[PDB]
């Protein structure tokens, strides 16, 4: 059973730390110079926050076409430089006059307008507003809106104190299982079953 | 025009109709063009043939609407097509009165654009626009079918009313006192229909082939066979085998839209060569992001944290009163058992002396809100609340949106 | 859970973390790393454990069982579902419930007139 | 463990009721026990209960018909405060009795 | 028949309160300890004298464990850790218990029937005392 | 000698080490002040008393009993 007497080396043994350990066998080496220099020169951190919000905004989009334009809007909202976050974070027009006339013909089936026009400054402003073709970004960086108003609209509505109240929940990354949780050796992803591990290995084990 | 018109500007769907009419006229707010370039109107989107590759364009951005010409075209189509909508017909709207619903935190620039457009282009005699939250305290003016859920248990308008909504765009938490929302304590959540639809698309693409190019089919699947966990995530997961559903994808040759097949029932025995996709885990996993964002690998706080923060910002004198009157609005709340689970979860974190009460309308909540602002228009307080055209002409365009309909006035 | 263990690391308390411990159990089909939350760290440090030997860990009981050295071979999934059946006579139950440590009297024979209300 | 199924539903401590007096002689003397029996703090809880129930009955006869009512206390800053005060004083009187 | 009141629920937080006045009669002691309890029906906070605090400290309970407080005798027993923290670690020796029903504090009575011989046996064979 | 104690004061800092502290004992009909020796302080340190308590002291052996 238990050994009452154990050989102990004074300078080697330390109760603070307990460590035990056991085609060509070669470890994995990252050959990316950018990653190597990043490692050399350097509750979640800002990198995880940026990745999470970028993924959230990419998923919030409804069309593939608007995906490349999403990071610019995200950087404008967050205030971080656009190109820097685009390069450092790896992800994962609307109007046409001919289309305008096509929709005119589309709803020309039934219409009851009452045309009447007078040359006034208010009518000029109406024409300018109606024919705008301005993106939400154009309104956002416009100087018309006060900085305090933007801060109230964006940085004030979000909560600040209660980061989390309900307990954390972690499940299998493939099927959502929870009774058996096992982190992957290489990429640190939580895995549960045999099929889930096999499916993770070749597809989602990017760091492998 | 004694009876005013009721219009609900929604990012997903537009609810419009006269105050006399009991139900609003449903109309989408988006323009869909196929891969070949053929564009179809919002109401004609359901009448299209191919749903494989569709590009969606709508004036409503994540915050507000910026492209006013498309919104004006949609409004002209919805307001001046008597053939399209039975009975309804608007000739000029000069003497008509309009009550509109807008985003509670609309930008002042877009707000003044809306005011100018509605006042001049449509020549409306009188108008009263406000967020949907303001209209809710007026439900006491009428007797209607209202359901109530108690978390602890296993003039006409009311001052104390906490209004929470989950629209297609996002989710807002609004405390309202004396009929005036407390904008300082207003909390918002980015969870919306877009988030759920995209998450369902990604999960299906992981568990099956890639359908992120398809959005109408995924939206129909979410609106048909999605439900929240009745008790907890673990309880649903353990019984997920029993709670299994199979969806038959539509075949363009035969059926434009598919249908959900439940293994328990045998009333659909006809075979079909088309493949069927089974859904077990995704039935309740997607709605669980409201309470446990960690499942979707996001760092957002959650609904309960937002509610607690909003209550904390509110004065302590009215904090217990707010939770006694809670009403749920929006299309996201049509998911079954969501309200009871929300009430239980919020009551769990509340102190014992405070009792949680939740009120929820039956059927679609958008129609409930439309009827709510219709009833508000029927109220005598609306007559004093509405603004005349002559007053708007006398004042500057910015004065109305900075004093009467502006949140900055109530800040 | 059971299988050949290949890596075990244990660290002392720091302000960042009270106790961080990672162990790697490899089977014929699987090899993954679990996170040790203090108590199992103490249990594993209670008895000397060396990598490369077959051990069994009971999550519910929290006890450590060593099945030998790698003499045997793993089989598959680390965690599995099984039930343990125990055959116990009525007399043994009475003796167990009749004393502070009754199961010792099963062998020493000093039960001594178990009370009737116990039966 | 299987036999340790919940017993507090149908068990009595039997020491709170002074039925295990055989060990009282180890630390207690006769005169101290007699004095502690004579010096009971009774009739003080009764006084506190009366002094609280006076205001309780005042608040009752004032507004208790609609105070504890859920409908009246749903939206009222004053009726709700009255109801919560009544609940609080009831809780204190019950705790004092215990 | 006897009536007992029990405080039970998950431990949200516990806070010792030390008075700054030595008062001459003692060197260092906690004036009181504030503990908040959570259950399905609601949450409640409590204020405890140093004896109960010493008992619960001996019970070795941190934040996140379901406990059991008896008002009559001051008995404190640790039921176990709440199941909400099951996924905190990959493996854990501690068992997990679902969150109890009832708000925090319950009132109940026991009508257990016991013959006099059991009383005599208990009186003759006491079970108390921690002495060796 | 049985009676509720009003307050106990000991000069642990002015002199230190049984500086002859004093405590006041009150009854419903009478109340006086007593002078306490070193052994009194040593005995009272065990079974600490924070005033406002009813205690009885033995005249012969000086035994502290908390009623
Ligand atoms: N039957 C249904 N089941 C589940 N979800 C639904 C159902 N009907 C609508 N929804 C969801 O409700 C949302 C509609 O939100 P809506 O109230 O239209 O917001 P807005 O008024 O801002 O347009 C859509 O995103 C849709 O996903
Ligand atoms: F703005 Be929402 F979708 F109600
Ligand atoms: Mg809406
Ligand atoms: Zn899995
Ligand atoms: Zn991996």
């Amino acid at each position: 059973m238990k050994a009452l007497v154990e050989e102990i080396d004074k300078k080697t043994y330390n109760p603070d730390i307990y460590f035990t350990s056991l085609s060509r066998p070669v470890k994995r080496i990252n050959y990316s110079l950018a990653d190597l220099e990043a490692r050399l020169y350097t509750r979640y951190t800002q990198q995880e926050i940026l990745q999470s919000d970028r993924r959230f905004m990419e998923l919030n989009t409804e069309n593939f076409s608007d995906l490349p334009n999403v990071p610019t809007l995200l950087s404008d909202l967050t205030g971080v430089p656009r190109d820097r976050i685009e390069s450092t974070t790896k992800p994962i027009w609307v109007l046409k006059p001919e289309t305008l006339r096509e929709i005119q013909l589309s709803y020309k089936s039934t219409k009851l307008p009452k045309p009447k026009r007078k040359n006034t400054n208010r009518i000029v402003a109406l024409k300018k507003v109606l024919s705008s073709k301005r993106n939400l970004h154009s309104f956002l960086d416009s100087a018309l809106l006060n900085l305090m108003d933007k801060n109230v609209i964006y940085h004030n509505v979000y909560n600040k104190r209660y980061f989390k109240v309900l307990p954390l929940i972690t499940t299998c990354s493939i099927c959502g299982g929870y009774d058996s949780i096992s982190s992957c050796v290489n990429c640190g992803n939580k895995i549960c079953s045999v099929s889930c591990f096999k499916l993770h290995n070749e597809t989602r084990c990017r760091n492998r | 025009e004694t009876p005013p018109i009721v219009i609900d500007n929604g990012s997903y769907e537009i609810k419009f109709g006269p105050s006399t009419n009991k139900k609003p006229f449903r109309a989408l707010n988006a323009l869909a063009k196929d891969k070949f370039g053929t564009s179809y109107l919002s109401n004609h989107i359901k009448n299209i043939k191919d749903i494989s590759s569709i590009t969606f364009r709508r004036p409503h951005e994540l915050g507000q609407l910026t492209l006013w010409e498309l919104e004006s075209c949609i409004w002209d189509y919805c307001l001046f097509n008597p053939s399209e909508f039975d009975g309804f017909d608007l000739k000029e709207g000069k003497g008509h009165h309009l009550v509109a619903s807008e985003s509670c935190m609309t930008l002042p620039e877009l707000s003044k654009h809306a005011d100018q457009v509605i006042f001049e282009e449509y020549e409306f005699d009188s108008l009263f626009k406000s967020p949907v939250a303001v209209f809710v305290p007026f439900t006491k003016s009428y007797k209607g079918e209202m359901r109530t859920i108690s978390g602890k248990d296993e003039s006409d308008y009311h001052d104390f009313q906490l209004v929470i909504d989950s629209g297609f765009n996002c989710t807002w938490i609004i405390p309202v006192l004396k009929g005036i929302p407390y904008y300082k304590a207003v909390k918002k959540l980015d969870i919306g229909g877009r988030f759920l639809t995209g998450l369902l698309k990604e999960t299906l693409s992981f568990r099956h082939y890639n359908m992120m190019d398809e959005t109408i089919l995924v939206n129909n699947i979410k609106e048909q066979c999605l439900f929240v966990s009745p008790v907890s995530y673990f309880d649903s997961f353990k019984t997920k085998d029993k709670h299994a559903l199979e969806y038959v994808l539509p075949d363009f040759q035969t059926s434009f839209l598919g249908y959900v097949r439940n293994p328990r029932k045998e009333n659909v025995p006809l075979p079909e060569d088309a493949q069927i996709i089974t859904l077990t885990d995704e039935l309740f996993t997607i709605p669980e992001t409201f309470f446990h964002p960690e499942i979707s690998q996001i760092t957002k706080p959650g609904i309960v944290e937002a509610i607690l923060e909003s209550l904390s910002m509110l004065p302590e004198i009215v904090r217990p009163l707010m939770v006694g009157n809670i009403v749920c609005t929006g299309g996201n709340f049509n998911l079954p058992n969501f309200a009871q689970r929300l009430a239980a979860e919020l009551q769990r974190q509340l102190p014992t002396d405070w009792t949680c009460h939740v009120s929820v309308p039956e059927g679609d909540c958008a129609l409930f809100g439309w009827e709510v602002m219709s009833q508000f228009a029927k109220t005598d307080s609306y007559r004093k609340a509405r603004v005349t055209r002559e007053e708007y002409y006398e004042h500057g365009p910015d004065w109305c949106t900075k004093h009467r309909f502006g949140y900055q006035n109530w800040i | 859970i059971e299988g050949e263990v290949v890596e075990i690391q244990i660290d002392r308390s720091i302000t960042g973390g009270h106790k961080q411990g990672k162990l790697t159990i490899k089977t014929t089909d699987m090899e993954t790393i679990y996170e040790l939350g203090n108590k199992m760290i103490d249990g594993l440090t209670k008895e000397k454990v060396l990598a490369g030997d077959v051990i069994s860990i009971d999550k519910a009981s929290g006890k450590i069982t060593k099945l030998g050295r790698s003499v045997q071979c793993p089989e598959g999934e680390l965690q599995k579902r099984k039930t343990v059946v125990h055959t116990v006579s009525l007399h043994e139950i009475d003796v167990i419930n009749s004393r502070t440590q009754g199961f010792l009297a099963l062998f020493t024979g000093d039960t001594g007139e178990i009370r009737s209300e116990v039966r | 463990k299987l036999f340790k199924k919940n017993n507090q539903v149908n068990r009595v401590d039997l020491d709170f009721l002074n039925l295990v007096f055989t060990l009282n002689d180890k630390d207690l003397t006769s005169y101290h026990a007699e004095e502690i029996s004579k010096l009971t703090c009774v009739k003080n809880f009764v006084e506190e209960v009366n002094k609280l129930r006076e205001t309780n009955k005042q608040l009752q006869e004032e507004f208790g018909e609609a105070s504890f009512l859920n409908f009246q206390d749903a939206n009222q800053y004053f009726k709700y405060s009255n109801k919560q005060k009544l609940e609080g004083t009831v809780d204190m009187l019950n705790f004092l009795k215990m | 028949k006897e009536t007992k009141e029990v405080y039970e629920g998950e431990v949200t937080e516990l806070t010792p309160e030390d008075a700054e006045n030595p008062l001459g009669g003692y060197g260092k002691t906690i004036s009181h300890v504030i503990v908040g309890l959570k259950s399905a029906k609601g949450t409640k906070t409590l204020r405890l004298d140093p004896t109960i605090y010493e008992s619960i400290q001996r019970e070795k309970v941190s934040i996140g464990d379901v406990i059991y407080i008896e008002a009559n005798t001051g008995a404190v027993k640790r039921v176990g850790r709440s199941d909400a923290y099951a996924t905190e670690f990959d493996l854990e020796t501690e068992e997990y218990v679902p969150l109890p029903k009832g708000e925090v504090h319950k009132k109940k009575e026991i009508v257990q029937d016991v013959t006099l011989h059991d009383l005599d046996v208990a009186n003759a064979r006491p079970q108390g005392g921690q002495d060796v």
